[PDB]
């Protein structure tokens, strides 16, 4: 194992995560075009290929994402093996129904489920496929996710893209530019960060 | 409380546990669309050996049920799936809805709506509850336990997202029939083709078309002459003329 919240607030277009070396798990809750947002660009051109050799990635999408994400995904290196999704509900259980040019409310949201080359030792078939879990402030997922990747894959490090303060974990490297500052522990992370950024600078390259 | 935690510690799904899963309006609304439905018509018909286009007219909507092997582990892959000629009997104003299962068909299918040339607009879960049977359900990709279905629906041209019922019984292959609900109840049009269907699905309002159907009773000249003037572009949802 366990591994205190680490954290980096930034423009993710920006950052070199070369730096931060090799993840078992990505979680990523982009900002998609449908504060700020990610163009599909910035989105296709994102450095998500350096963070993993083998593992899983888990992109949140809704709407026209669950099309664009996939393509990400895809272009990333990776195979879409599973689809989670998460059952919004409200504090008695009973769903919410929630967008113009749809005629059929919406209950979920969707969570894919990438997998880059061959992962080893990774507990799969523990958790299912749907969350149930009580929907809080607008686009806060919930912290059921942290639980089934941990299960997953224990005591491994992991790194969320476009996280807020709330998202933090044991075990997790957080990136967002909500974030408060540079809170870094692990040594070797902290020597290649200063080393890149002797300022503590990450200015647009 | 954590229901991916207590599913794991008891077998029990997180859908097990979501509650309670205008009247006058949606009464009246099922009563007009049962009121304009055409009689039902269907097909026994090989769709890898028929040709598609002897269907007639133009469907507004269509229900692709394709038998993959992941429903009973002639199964369809979806090589055969992507080559059927959906666009060839789909009206340039029209639906699609496609039951792609819970693995690769969740993409495979996405490529199929397009290539027929729809946008997807709707994905449509079937979550199964085992209330009845808790415990555990592996294919060999897979993260999670899949408990979960998909049907996407497309659109072509110019309720809520969640069915929830309980797992079927080994061997039934059937599909909630809530997805007809949905469908009907958007008022897309009277021509609906169903693709793939049997007896156990046939239905007013539709023409069921495949391999396992013991009877036929369809006609081209006869089904066109249910939609001829005045009554081409009904809804299904309204009084008819
Ligand atoms: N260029 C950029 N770099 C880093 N973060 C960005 C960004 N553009 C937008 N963001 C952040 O991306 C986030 C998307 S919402 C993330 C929600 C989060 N997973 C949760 O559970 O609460 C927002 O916090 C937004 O501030
Ligand atoms: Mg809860």
């Amino acid at each position: 194992r366990l591994f205190p919240p680490q954290w980096i607030c930034c423009d993710i277009r920006y950052l070199d995560v070369s730096i931060l070396g090799k993840f078992a798990v990505v979680m990523a809750d982009p900002p998609w075009d449908i504060y700020g947002t990610l163009t599909d660009d910035e989105m296709r051109r994102l450095n998500i290929p350096v963070l993993q050799d083998d593992g899983f990635l888990f992109l949140w999408v809704t709407g026209r994402a669950m099309e664009l994400g996939r393509e990400c995904l895809n272009l990333w290196g990776y195979e879409r093996v599973d689809e989670i999704i998460w059952v919004k509900t409200n504090q008695l259980q009973r769903i919410i129904r929630t967008r113009t040019g749809h005629w059929l409310n919406h209950g979920k949201e969707h969570c894919l489920v990438g997998v880059k080359g061959n992962p080893q030792g990774f507990n799969q078939g523990l958790d299912c496929d749907v969350i149930v879990a009580e929907v809080r402030s607008t686009s806060h997922k919930p912290d059921e996710i942290y639980g089934m990747i941990e299960r997953l894959s224990p005591g491994t490090r992991k790194i969320e893209l476009f996280g807020r303060p709330h998202n933090v974990q044991p075990n997790w490297i957080t990136l967002g530019n909500q974030l408060d500052g540079i809170h870094l522990l692990d040594p070797d992370v902290v020597a290649r960060f200063k080393q890149k950024y002797p300022d503590g600078i990450i200015s647009k390259p | 409380n954590d229901y991916c935690q207590h599913f794991v510690d008891t077998g029990h799904r997180p859908q097990n546990f979501i509650r309670d899963v205008l009247r006058e309006l949606i009464r009246l609304k099922d009563e007009l669309i049962a009121k304009s439905n055409t009689p039902p018509m269907y097909l026994q018909a090989d769709i890898e050996a028929f040709d598609i286009r002897e269907l007639t007219p133009k469907f507004d909507v269509i229900l692709l049920e394709p038998p993959l092997e992941e429903y009973y582990r002639k199964c369809w892959t979806w090589d055969d799936i992507m080559k059927l000629e959906i666009d060839e009997i789909a009206a340039p104003r029209s639906f699609i809805f496609l039951w792609c299962g819970s693995g690769e068909g969740l993409d495979l299918g996405r490529v199929c709506l397009r290539k027929w040339g729809y946008r997807r607009c709707e994905d449509i879960c079937w979550i199964k509850t085992n209330k009845n049977n808790p415990g555990k359900t592996l294919d060999p990709k897979a993260v999670f336990q899949r408990t979960k279905e998909h049907c996407l629906m497309g659109i072509k041209g110019t309720d809520i997202d969640l069915i929830i019922t309980e797992e079927p019984e080994i061997g039934n292959i059937e599909k909630p029939v809530e997805i007809f609900h949905i469908i009907e109840h958007f008022c897309l049009g009277r021509r609906r083709l169903h693709l793939f269907g049997r007896d156990s699905t046939i239905r007013p309002g539709w023409l069921t078309v495949g391999p396992t159907l013991t009877n036929s009773n369809y006609n081209a000249e006869t089904y066109a002459s249910y939609f001829s003037a005045p009554n081409s572009y009904l809804t299904g949802c309204t009084e008819e003329i």
